[PDB]
């Protein structure tokens, strides 16, 4: 058992973190006060759930997690919510004034007032670990805290924890539910400065999640609560291998080995199926072949892009529930007889398979129906460069006029940092083109 | 030099002092360094009684300063309706043009003195007079979206 | 980002300022004595933004009242909410400014500026996390214009990291036919371009035009004009005062609305327009973007919107608002710049204002505001070319070059708006 520390930064990282830890508690049988009646060893242990939960001498199971925000409103909802007793009170850190949707404020001026405290609190959690493997960092691209503070934090973690892995869950902006006009700027600045410090990053496109809520769940105008419950389902599917027994992606290093062929193209695409509305409680149960075919349909992706336009470098299928391995083998065999699934010539055309035989858990109050089998596909495809081009174009339209740039320069940032960031993105776009 | 003291009295509105200076030979048509006369000053500062007194004692109602401003241009700019009427009754040139191509009509239109605009039009002000930029008083009303002024100019 | 320190200077500043406090106190359930008589819990959630909590659960406005004319304090005191203001917060001189910007900025006003700053310090030091400041004032007089700009500059030196926001009333000969008002407004605009983060441009020309042509009032009074001002000030401060799905503050408004530092002059709008003592979502979205509903006498169809923020108030389908707002941006596509993606932001607030079930407030940063600046510039130049009344200013220690510098800066501002109105994405 090797521990993982989760770090939740800014409103999006915090709200998604709350929804994830609620789901993890229901999956492991942990009550909101921290008690776990199925844990026979009190005061400690080396079980797979111990990667995410420490234990006190009183039998309390505490998340290995830190919540950080530059203003207190969002974290105050965690301090007074259903799971208020679950977290270490010193694990919830708040400033007084936020970054005002400005990367430079989060990174250079306001963020510097709290960075040392956050590192000292992370150190206290790291000291309790027998074999810390690394960090899971949750944040938006668009917020000033989510972009700027996360970059500053990732730079410091690389100095103090050199050999540890760092994985991100990043929220990519969408016009339908965005906060600020400058989100494309923040997104490009944080991508540039974090690239060399992150080993693997799972982007969640708010527009993709918004469309799934509208289409599959019949939600007319989805809110952050609806988006976060679906996102937490997907995040749980991705982290399940770290928290339960299994033979695939069993540690952070394995995510890099399986999904990241080269350090800069470290952005896997996640696809999830099936998403069925809770109002359809008596739905027909979809077979392994149906849910597996559903992973190759663009409508089910976590990022809007078209994998038919790109080439695959890796593909992992993570099943949960009533799934017979020979049915997976037959379903995959049928997928290989489809011309719209091309791998790069330098990678073996194989699919890696992991099966957890417990079906997914539904959260009371959620929008999802219970299902007997579900799948999360993680793939590294060159088609994700389409997401980068869309963001790069919105950056170029404003930057060509230097619109809003004065707000960043006025907060201790040089104007040349914008050009250095954009050039890094042009090279990242070329890295995908060079693979194919 | 009574002309210098007459310029000061006309600007300050000292009626008694104006009568006294005139009685002692003061030049009613004296000029300051920029060519302004006692009449220009009384019309700029709104001293109606001084304007009438000077006009009955040989003041040139159409005197121009170094910028071509007449007392009528200044009265129309500042908005002294009663002085505009007295100047017109005494022979002021309603269509006098200054160094900027402006007529009294242009200045009253710019400053929004609508009652003065009506008086000028009734006395034959030229609606086709263009300033050095080609603008008539109607062009000014259109370019600034002054519907009230534009209606008056069409009447 | 919580507390705001409000300052009101001069006659216009204090009259519109008193009306602001009366309107928002009624919305927040605050009576003229300072007690909370409301029913909704949403009224006290962000009350701290404008009010200080005091003994016996008494809510006192974080307001400073300034004027060189002592008679203004009495008119304020004689008002309904005149006793709610803190007696220590009234700073009043002996002689007014007589519409002389130089008296407000360099002589009478400069003697009284340290006294006001003492009160600002006392109010600021009692704030847990001060956002910034809001000033109400006219630009045509001498105190709100000359002294107001001096106060903005001195506050700026002491609190350079806080936001400075003004509600500045632009002069018009339709309401006040005083020929020195273009001088005072031009000298003030020169200061506002450099020293404020955001300015709401409230134009007496548009206020008069709305009363006369739309409300059919033949002889509009200050009370009729100020009714439009208070509805606008209530509308644009909605999200600072009520929770909503956004945690708005003055700095987030500035970062998202101001793409170029000098272009921080907003054109506010309001729908429906009503007179004193006297609707669907598609109609509200329509009226909101109409020239007749703008508080600045500019046709937005003569320029381009760089950024827009809209606030809808009342009970309505949030999906319908998204649909109508999407529709207006498609059919009026040539009136928005193409190089600032997603430049229109909407917010919905459950609590509507007094006497209305539905209301919409518009905050535009449009290149068409150059029409307001050109109107004042043409009047300034007509007076300035003849040097009319210049001695009234130079006699108070003002150099003649200060006028030339203000005129040049305003014409440069107009050229800057024209530059972005003609810019294309390609
Ligand atoms: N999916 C999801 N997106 C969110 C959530 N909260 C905010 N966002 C998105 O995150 C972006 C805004 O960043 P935030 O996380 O709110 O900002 P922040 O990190 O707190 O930064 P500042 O408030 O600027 O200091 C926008 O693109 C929002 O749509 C959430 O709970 N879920
Ligand atoms: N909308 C509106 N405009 C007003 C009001 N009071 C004055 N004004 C305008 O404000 C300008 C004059 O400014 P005032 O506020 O009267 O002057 P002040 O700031 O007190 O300055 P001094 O009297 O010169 O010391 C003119 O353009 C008036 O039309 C009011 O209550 N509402
Ligand atoms: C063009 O993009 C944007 C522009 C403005 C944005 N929001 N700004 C606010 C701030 C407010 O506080 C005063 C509001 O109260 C009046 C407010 O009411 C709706 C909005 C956010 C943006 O993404
Ligand atoms: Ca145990
Ligand atoms: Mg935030
Ligand atoms: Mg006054």
């Amino acid at each position: 058992m090797r521990e993982c520390i989760s770090i939740h930064v800014g409103q999006a990282g915090v709200q998604i973190g709350n929804a994830c830890w609620e789901l993890y508690c229901l999956e492991h049988g942990i009550q909101p006060d921290g008690q776990m009646p199925s844990d026979k060893t009190i005061g400690g242990g080396d079980d797979s759930f111990n990667t995410f939960f420490s234990e006190t001498g009183a039998g309390k199971h505490v998340p290995r997690a830190v919540f950080v925000d530059l203003e207190p409103t969002v974290i105050d909802e965690v301090r007074t919510g259903t799971y208020r007793q679950l977290f270490h009170p010193e694990q919830l850190i708040t400033g007084k004034e936020d970054a005002a949707n400005n990367y430079a404020r989060g990174h250079y001026t306001i963020g510097k007032e709290i960075i040392d405290l956050v590192l000292d609190r992370i150190r206290k959690l790291a000291d309790q670990c027998t074999g810390l493997q690394g960090f899971l960092v949750f944040h938006s691209f668009g917020g000033g805290t989510g972009s700027g503070f996360t970059s500053l934090l990732m730079e410091r973690l690389s100095v103090d924890y050199g050999k540890k892995s760092k994985l991100e869950f990043s929220i990519y902006p969408a016009p339908q539910v965005s906060t600020a006009v400058v989100e494309p700027y923040n997104s490009i600045l944080t991508t540039h400065t974090t690239l060399e410090h992150s080993d693997c990053a799972f982007m969640v496109d708010n527009e993709a999640i918004y469309d799934i809520c509208r289409r599959n769940l019949d939600i007319e105008r989805p809110t952050y609560t609806n988006l976060n419950r679906l996102i937490s389902q997907i995040v749980s599917s991705i982290t399940a291998s770290l928290r339960f027994d299994g033979a695939l992606n069993v540690d952070l290093t394995e995510f890099q080995t399986n999904l990241v062929p080269y350090p800069r193209i470290h952005f896997p695409l996640a696809t999830y199926a099936p998403v069925i509305s809770a109002e359809k409680a008596y739905h027909e149960q979809l077979s392994v072949a149906e849910i597996t075919n559903a992973c190759f349909e663009p409508a089910n992706q976590m990022v809007k892009c078209d994998p038919r336009h790109g080439k695959y470098m890796a593909c992992c299928l993570l099943y949960r529930g009533d799934v017979v391995p020979k049915d997976v083998n037959a379903a995959i065999a049928t997928i290989k007889t489809k011309r719209s699934i091309q791998f790069v010539d330098w990678c073996p055309t194989g699919f890696k398979v992991g099966i957890n035989y417990q079906p997914p858990t539904v959260v009371p109050g959620g929008d999802l129906a219970k299902v007997q089998r579900a799948v999360c596909m993680l793939s590294n495809t060159t088609a994700i460069a389409e997401a980068w081009a869309r963001l790069d174009h919105k950056f170029d339209l404003m930057y060509a006029k230097r619109a809003f740039v004065h707000w960043y320069v006025g907060e201790g940032m040089e104007e040349g940092e914008f050009s250095e960031a954009r050039e890094d993105m042009a090279a990242l776009e070329k890295d995908y083109e060079e693979v194919g | 030099d009574l002309g210098k003291k007459l310029l000061e009295a006309a600007r300050a509105g000292q009626d008694d002092e104006v009568r006294i200076l005139m009685a002692n030979g003061a030049d009613v048509n004296a000029t300051d360094a920029s060519g302004l006369t006692p009449l220009h000053l009384a019309a700029t500062y709104g001293h109606l009684e001084i304007v009438e007194v000077l006009l009955k004692h040989g003041a040139d109602v159409n005197a121009i300063d170094i910028m071509g401003s007449t007392p009528l241009h200044l009265a129309a700019l500042i908005g002294h309706l009663e002085i505009v009427e007295v100047l017109l009754k005494h022979g002021a040139d309603v269509n006098a043009v200054d160094t900027w191509g402006d007529t009294p009509l242009h200045l009253a239109a710019i400053m929004g003195h609508l009652e003065i605009v009506e008086v000028l039009l009734k006395h034959g002000a030229d609606v086709n007079a263009q300033d050095k930029f080609g603008k008539t008083a109607f062009d000014i009303s259109i370019d600034n979206g002054n519907e009230d002024l534009a209606e008056i100019l069409q009447k | 980002m919580r507390e705001i320190v409000h300052i009101q200077a001069g006659q216009c500043g204090n009259q519109i300022g008193a009306k602001f406090w009366e309107v928002i106190s009624d919305e927040h359930g605050i009576d003229p004595t300072g007690s909370y008589h409301g029913d909704s819990d949403l009224q006290l959630e962000r009350i701290n933004v404008y009010y200080n909590e005091a003994t016996g659960n008494k809510y006192v406005p974080r307001a400073i009242l300034v004027d060189l004319e002592p008679g203004t304090m009495d008119s304020v005191r004689s008002g309904p909410f005149g006793q709610i203001f803190r007696p220590d917060n009234f700073v009043f001189g002996q002689s007014g400014a007589g519409n002389n910007w130089a008296k407000g900025h360099y002589t009478e006003g400069a003697e009284l500026v340290d006294s006001v700053l003492d009160v600002v310090r006392k109010e600021s030091e009692s704030c847990d996390c001060l956002q910034g400041f809001q000033l109400t004032h006219s630009l045509g007089g001498g105190t709100g214009s000359g002294m107001g700009t001096l106060l903005i500059s001195k506050i700026r030196e002491e609190y350079p990291d806080r936001i400075m926001n003004t509600f500045s009333v632009m002069p018009s000969p339709k309401v006040s036919d005083t020929v020195v008002e273009p001088y005072n407004a031009t000298l003030s605009v020169h200061q506002l371009v450099e020293n404020t983060d955001e300015t709401y441009c409230i134009d007496n020309e548009a206020l008069y035009d709305i009363c006369f042509r739309t409300l059919k009032l033949t002889t509009p009074t200050y009370g009729d004009l100020n009714h439009l001002v208070s509805a606008t000030m209530s509308g644009v401060t909605t999200c600072l005062r009520f929770p909503g799905q956004l945690n708005a503050d003055l700095r987030k408004l500035a970062v998202n609305m101001v793409p170029f530092p000098r272009l921080h002059f907003f054109m506010p709008g309001f729908a429906p327009l009503t007179s004193r003592g006297s609707l669907t979502v598609p109609e509200l979205t329509q009226q909101m973007f109409d020239s007749k509903n703008m508080m600045a006498a500019c046709d937005p169809r003569h320029g381009r919107y760089l950024t827009v923020a809209a606030i809808f108030r009342g009970r309505m389908s949030m999906k319908e608002v998204d649909e109508q707002m999407l529709n207006v941006q498609n059919k009026n596509s040539s009136y928005f710049v193409e190089w600032i993606p997603n430049n229109v932001k909407t917010a919905v607030c459950d609590i509507p204002p007094r006497g209305l079930k539905m209301s919409a407030t518009f905050i535009g940063n449009s290149t068409a505001i150059q029409e307001l600046f050109k109107r004042i510039s043409e009047q300034f130049t007509a007076m300035f070319r003849r040097k009319a009344f210049l001695h009234w200013y130079t006699g108070e220690g003002m150099d003649e070059m200060e006028f030339t510098e203000a005129e040049s800066n305003m014409n440069d501002l107009v050229s800057e708006y024209q530059q972005y109105q003609d810019a294309t994405a390609d």
